[PDB]
């Protein structure tokens, strides 16, 4: 077995194996972007009333499903290796997990291009000046030739402080500060 | 997930490079471990077909899963790695067979391990052939002389019979088999061509040194030239120990199917059962009694049932089997012993109590039986052995009145008579004469401790000058009235001379 | 409809059909094999895939091999032409005498007779054996079981029962050898040829033979009993005859089921047995019954693994038997042959209304004195015989004499011990045991009752050793 | 195709059919297959339904349409089932025609609570001297007939069935006991012989034989006790008294184990499911004695447990013993020693005890129990007045306890016999002749002194005049016989 290119995230699960294999195959021949686009457009052609049905139906032969998908992917301009991936999923019966495979590969490619969102959850959003200030400070945290995404949340339970998860760090200056008052309560 | 749902196979599929590799006839190991190797490919492989690995080891395709093939490795699994290429041999697992293996010490797969060169076999026979049916078989007729007085007298073994040698550790189970191997030399040297018995010895799990010493004993007695030693020792992998009995069984089936008579010694079938239990448990199969698999009885039955006597329509050959079962603390009522007893046509119990007391061989004549043994017994030996068995049974029943005192004395004399040395099997007529001496009450006068000396002298006396009487007994097969009178006269004369 | 082999694991073969899934219990012929490998559908695994149990060895099976559906369960030749012939699991004559030219065929798997078809008539089948006739008498048309360990006397006892009843039986007989020694089958075939019960010249044979032996794969051994049972069913129903169905050994059916259930993908039950241990056994056994059309007087030998009567296979089969004969190794150690345990063998016709008041009283007295002796055995074992009371000594002596007198030589065992077989009638053994219980023979030695038939032989043996 | 009120079989194997669909099927709901076979949805898995098949599964194949019935599995119930032999689902199998039952009842109904129950008062006469004397069974109680194979459990059950005939054909409505027999795992020949015995004794007219034989599928054998329990509950909630015999619950446990293991549920102790105790507890707890506010009915239960080699400490026997109120230990050693029925009175107990027992029987049974306890204390192995007399009295009482099969005794006759034994009228006779004396005394009393027995039965206790008259007649009969 030839060695395969490991994706950066290295997700696990049934979709994990397929996503890792696809990432390794597309890294070879340098077709990551084309495969990613074909995956993001193949999910939409996997949610039609006719297409979504007859693949979750367990009483139709896999051969029928394989062909129904081979001709569909052929007429959908797909003639690289993504057609092979769809055919393999149809043959192995993991068709229901195909959206999960697409999501996993999308996350892998996102980590290849973007970064883990810096989730901030304090309260209702403040002024846009503070938003861009925190975006700039998060960029300074990253500062590795990369650009991070942002996800702002609202939490009434969290008091005047904020909690920020810059990647996998998750600093905490929030209602837990008032929890740390137990030290005075203890001794 | 599944075994073939691995990322490497998926990459091979999606990349489209699934065309260069020959998945029809070759395969790559997905996962080697626990003695079972999963192989991806071999789409044209057969069930039980033997496949050879890249390293050189050979394996049997046991499980044909939809996506992979479960191959049991006949060797150490260290030499097998993931990614190794497995290729078909296009044949169900077989073993070299023929007379070219006579005198060769081979392993489970037939490979020579005595360093005497390659086996010059011309035909290979499958190790898992079905046993012959009802029609091809005929009742056991010809005797199979073991040379042991107790065996050939009270528990006669026919040619084509299956007699179990069951006992505890260090009870002479192997010694009986070795003496049986040596005893056949007299028949093999001659030109009878119908009394020749080509022996086979299979070692399952026992020490390599023990097997080497057994081979040395056979060579020194000039008995290797007509025997085959199949060795699967403790160091050998469990599949080798599992397969070893079937290899020897096929080697004996070759003689059986060509009008010849063969003997197979499945030494330590209990160790084969242990090895198969290991194989099954490493395969994660539901264990049963004593953690054994549910098909151990089938494992031994499909092996021992192959030993049979063929009728004249199928050449008239035969294959006698003498399996050995090791019992813990003399537990006859145990899973494997009871399974084997339900298969064999008899048993020879070797009590450790008798062995400790000096009664060698330690045959428990009360519990040792031979179902089809009476038909395959010579007339003179039958004539003496019937009376011997009756007297011994009566002795066992009673063990101050004059009658019971005489019965006990005669029983003691017969018991001392049954004692025999090692590596010295006796001719049938010599045993007949010896048992005749004891049965006809020519030993009641002697002290019990002098009986062995009396026999040692009487054998020498008869075998030296009275060779004509022994030859007449051997040719006739019965003790005639004139023969009876002459034997009575000579035994009385020697008794008077012995003093 | 033709399918392709997908999985070959042991005797279990999985087949995927493009169209037309064969129903469960349907025979499938595997194309491309020199022999006739026929698979029995056991499960519908989904995805148009079935799981089958092979009736022969699965060696050489290639994944993707074409297998054709027969469209019907395993059918065997059945009729009067099957008498005097040897058959295998799938009804192929293995006696090399040609095809079995029967006008009809019967499916192996059938439904047991309904509740209304059952018959309640009860008689006594006197077998000429002291222990069986006295304590656990057999009933005509009732299921009979011969429990025992390894080498305790099951085969010898069933052969003696054949020699006693089948030769004198007016109706036909069916022998189904399930998981036993093949040489035993050959010996039975030649014995029946010599005795004339099977004739190779004219159509006067009375017994039909079905043989699936221990050399057969587990798939075959789990269905040969069904083949013999089907032949017996035809002879019972479509001809209205009285038939004897001898099965030996019936435990191998359960053992074969246990062997195949591990591969079939079932969570094992106690002692690694199949969870469907009682269901399949009941399905097989309830077909061996006496309906209103005819009577099947069945004698079944039941192997007891490791001499453990509490093992599930010999334990669930007790409920399927009218008369039970439990052999014991401990008795066989004492030389008392047959090794029937008088305190473990039971019968349903052992009732004063059926068997008679005198017979019931004698049997109950014998059982009572034997139980008293067994209770006393511990004190005798530790302290000694001299510590007992005089009445206790008398009971011990009488019970030991009864134990000796239960032993009986067999005609089939003559070649073994050299003692001529004895066939006592019911009245003679009743009188003998009644006399022994009364005390008329409290002066004879214990050995005077060993390996003798009628009590006259005991009294004529006692004076020999005067 | 609809996937909410119907579905298709994904996979059928060993009587278990995985179904795709049935989005509106309920737990334990009876479903119906295409071939006519009925099922029961036990496993409601997220993507499939595990249905146990009530019959042979050879007629069920992948793709078959499975349809709901909309109701939890229920059994036809009523008094029309009297004299009918039915199966687990209530279908008639004796070829007498259809059942005319107008009502149906769920097989898994909850047991009565604390409030509806009342104390166990009325006795449940079995016709067995040992049971009716030393191990009395009340009405509404649940007694376990435990023992080994071929010890007399079914004999005790059927004798209890037959004994009720005298009450059932009588006048008063408060003594009628409508028996029910459940055959689990037995072969059809045994059930046919049992129903022939019942018809011979004319006990069928008031009994219901629910048979789930060995050939029947495991779900039927698992459901059979609950069907008979519902049939008894019908009588219980309508002011009538019913008796239910589960013969035997061990085979029902085996069937449930097979069902659970085939449903991929994890095995437990001895491969049994975790809730084997619940399986019987939710069944035997439905045997209750309702108070007057609920009609005053009752349902006496007689479960039967088979023990291997007398191992009473096994899993299922211990569970059933803990559930029940009393145990009737049958021992093979006592069976072969001539003590039949082999009721081990040393270990046999009844939690209700003297609470539900007629007064005269209690009065004489106290003395008999004390004497037998002392005898058992001095049984195994020289005061003639203290030990030898006690030993002889115990032997006489033991021979008294012995009773023939299929011959239940009237309660007053039992009282008379036990009175004769207790008051030293059999110490003179030989132990062997005790049974003959008992038979002859039974005949004489049932012939000439029927007035005395009627007085005893009506009063319910033996008074001074009755005691004197009984002493007179027993003395006269002792003088005549010996
Ligand atoms: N007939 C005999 N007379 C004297 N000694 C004997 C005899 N047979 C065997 N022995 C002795 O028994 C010992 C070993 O016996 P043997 O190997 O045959 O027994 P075993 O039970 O088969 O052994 P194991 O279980 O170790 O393979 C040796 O010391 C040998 O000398
Ligand atoms: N009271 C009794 N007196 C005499 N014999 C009896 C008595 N009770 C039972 N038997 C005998 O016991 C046998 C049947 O017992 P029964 O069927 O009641 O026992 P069981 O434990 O329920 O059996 P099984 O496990 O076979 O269902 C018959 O031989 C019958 O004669
Ligand atoms: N009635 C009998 N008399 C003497 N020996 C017997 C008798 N029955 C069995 N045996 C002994 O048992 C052996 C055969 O047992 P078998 O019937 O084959 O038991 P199993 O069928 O359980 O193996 C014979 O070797 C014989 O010595
Ligand atoms: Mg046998
Ligand atoms: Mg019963």
């Amino acid at each position: 077995f030839a060695k395969l290119v490991r994706p950066p995230v290295q997700i696990y699960g049934i979709e994990g194996r397929y996503a890792t294999a696809l990432y390794s195959a597309a890294s070879k021949q340098n077709k990551l972007e084309q495969v990613e686009k074909e995956l993001l457009r193949v999910a939409q052609i996997l949610k039609e009333p006719k297409v979504a049905a007859s693949i979750m139906n367990p009483y139709v032969k896999r051969s029928i499903k394989v062909k129904s998908l081979s001709d569909m992917t052929a007429k959908e301009k797909f003639s690289p290796l993504t057609s092979n991936l769809i055919n393999l999923l149809a043959e192995n019966g993991r068709l229901s997990s195909t959206p999960g495979v697409i999501s996993a590969f999308s996350t892998m490619m996102s980590v290849h291009r973007g970064e883990v969102p810096c989730s901030v959850t304090t309260a209702s959003p403040l002024d846009e000046a503070t938003l861009t200030e925190l975006k700039t400070v998060l960029k300074s945290f990253l500062s590795k030739g990369q650009i991070l995404k942002l996800e702002v949340k609202v939490d009434p339970s969290i008091m005047g402080g904020m909690i920020v998860r810059i990647g996998e760090k998750y600093v905490d200056m929030s209602a837990k500060t008032k929890i740390q008052k137990l030290s005075r309560a203890m001794r | 997930t599944t075994t073939a749902e691995v990322s490497s196979i998926l990459e091979e599929r999606i990349l489209g490079a699934d065309t260069s590799v020959d998945l029809e006839e070759t395969g790559r190991v997905l996962s080697i471990g626990d003695g079972i190797a999963r192989v991806h490919g071999l789409r044209n492989v057969q069930a039980e077909e033997m496949v050879e690995f890249s390293s050189g080891l050979k394996g049997m395709s046991l499980n044909l899963e939809p996506d992979n093939v479960g191959v049991v490795v006949f060797g150490n699994d260290k030499l097998i790695k993931e990614g190794d290429i497995v290729k078909r041999t296009g044949a169900i697992v077989d073993v070299p067979v023929g007379e070219e293996l006579l005198g060769r010490v081979v392993d489970a797969l037939g490979n020579a391990i005595d360093g005497k060169g390659p086996i010059g076999s011309k035909t290979r026979r499958r190790v898992g052939l079905k046993a012959p049916g009802i029609i091809p078989r005929i009742s056991v007729r010809e005797p199979m002389q073991t040379g042991i007085k107790a065996v050939d007298s009270l528990v006669p073994i026919g040619r084509g019979q299956r007699e179990l040698i069951i006992g505890d550790r260090q009870t002479g189970k192997t010694s009986i088999a070795i003496d049986t191997i040596i005893n056949q030399k007299r028949f093999n040297d001659g030109t009878d061509e119908k009394k020749k018995l080509y022996c086979i010895y299979v070692a399952i799990g026992q020490k390599r040194s023990t097997v080497a010493q057994l081979v040395k004993r056979l060579t020194d007695a000039d008995a290797m030239k007509y025997t085959i030693v199949v060795s699967a020792t403790a160091s050998d992998a469990a599949p080798l120990q599992y397969l070893a009995p079937y290899s020897g069984c096929s080697m004996g089936e070759y003689f059986r199917d060509n009008g010849k008579h063969a003997l197979i010694i499945y030494d330590d079938l209990s160790k084969q059962a242990v090895a198969y239990r290991q194989m099954s448990l490493l395969l994660r199969r539901p264990p049963g009694r004593e953690a054994y698999p549910g098909d151990v009885f089938y494992l031994h039955s499909r092996l021992l049932e192959r030993a049979a006597k063929m009728n004249d329509a199928f050449g008239g050959g035969s294959l006698t089997a003498l399996p050995v079962i090791e019992t813990q603390a003399g537990d006859v009522s145990a899973y494997i012993p009871t399974n084997v007893i339900s298969i064999t046509d008899g048993q020879i119990f070797l009590e450790t109590e008798l062995f400790y007391k000096g009664i060698r061989p330690a045959i428990n004549v009360g519990l040792s039986v031979s179902r089809v043994g009476s038909a395959a017994q010579t007339r003179a030996m039958k004539q003496v052995a019937g009376t011997m068995k009756l007297e011994l049974a009566q002795y066992r029943e009673v063990a101050l009145d004059a009658a019971t005192q005489q019965l006990l004395s005669r029983g003691v004399r017969l018991t001392e008579l049954l004692k025999q040395g090692q590596y010295a099997p006796m001719a049938i007529e010599e045993q007949v004469a010896v048992i005749y001496a004891g049965v006809r009450g020519y030993l009641d006068k002697l002290e019990p401790s002098k009986i062995t000396k009396f026999e040692n002298a009487f054998l020498s006396h008869v075998i030296s000058q009275h060779q004509a009487l022994l030859g007449k007994i051997r040719a006739d097969g019965k003790i005639s009235e004139e023969t009876d009178a002459k034997l009575k006269e000579i035994v009385t004369n020697f008794l008077a001379g012995f003093e | 409809a033709t399918g392709r082999i997908v999985a070959v694991i042991g005797a279990v073969v999985d087949v995927q059909f493009d169209e037309g899934l064969p129903p469960i219990l349907n025979a499938l012929e595997v194309q491309g094999r020199e022999t006739r490998l026929v698979l029995e559908v056991a499960q519908h695994l989904g995805e148009s895939t079935v799981r089958t149990i092979a009736m022969d060895g699965t060696e050489g099976l290639v994944r993707g091999q074409k297998v054709l559906d027969s469209g019907a369960p395993i059918k065997i030749p059945v009729g009067p032409e099957t008498l005097g012939r040897i058959m295998n699991v799938i009804g192929e004559p293995i006696d090399e005498r040609g095809p079995i030219k029967t006008k009809q065929f019967a499916a192996i798997h059938a439904e047991a007779p309904e509740f209304m078809e059952m018959s309640v008539e009860q008689e006594i089948l006197v077998t000429g054996i002291k222990v069986v006739d006295l304590l656990a008498p057999y009933a005509k048309g009732g299921k009979i079981g011969l429990f025992g360990g390894a080498g305790v006397g099951k085969t010898v006892l069933i052969m003696e029962l054949i020699n006693n009843v089948a030769k004198a039986h007016g109706g036909y007989s069916v022998f189904a050898g399930v998981g036993e020694r093949t040489r035993e089958g050959n010996d039975l075939y030649h014995e029946m040829i010599e005795s004339g019960v099977i004739n190779l010249k004219d159509a006067t044979s009375k017994v039909a033979l079905v043989y699936g032996q221990m050399n057969e794969p587990p798939g075959a051994r789990a269905r040969v009993a069904l083949t013999g049972l089907t032949v017996a069913e035809y002879f019972r129903d479509q001809e209205g005859q009285d038939v004897l169905l001898f099965i030996d050994n019936i435990f191998r059916f359960t053992q074969a089921g246990s062997e195949v259930s591990a591969l079939l993908g079932r969570i094992p039950s106690a002692v690694g047995y199949q969870p469907t241990l009682a269901t399949d056994m009941g399905t097989m056994q309830e077909r061996i019954t006496t309906t209103k059309k005819g009577s099947i007087t069945s004698v079944q030998a039941i192997y007891v693994p490791a001499d453990d009567l509490t093992d599930p296979a010999p334990a669930t089969t007790f409920a399927h038997l009218d008369a039970t004969t439990v052999l014991s190794r401990a008795i066989a150690e004492l030389g008392i042959y047959p090794a029937v345990d008088p305190l473990d063998s039971t019968s349903r016709i052992m009732d004063p209304n059926i068997v008679g008041s005198e017979h019931y009283d004698v049997a109950r007295g014998v059982q009572k004195i034997l139980q008293d002796y067994k209770s006393l055995q511990d004190i005798i074992a530790i302290l000694g015989m001299d510590e007992l009371s005089e009445e206790d000594k008398l009971t011990v002596s009488r019970a030991r004499k009864i134990q000796r007198f239960l032993s009986q030589p067999f005609q089939v065992a003559e070649v073994f011990t050299g003692h001529l077989g004895k066939l006592v009638p019911l009245k003679e053994t009743i009188k003998g045991f009644q006399q022994i219980l009364a005390g008329e023979y409290d002066h004879l030695p214990e050995q005077a009752f060993y390996m003798v038939g009628p009590i006259e032989e005991a009294v004529a043996k006692a004076d020999k050793l005067a």
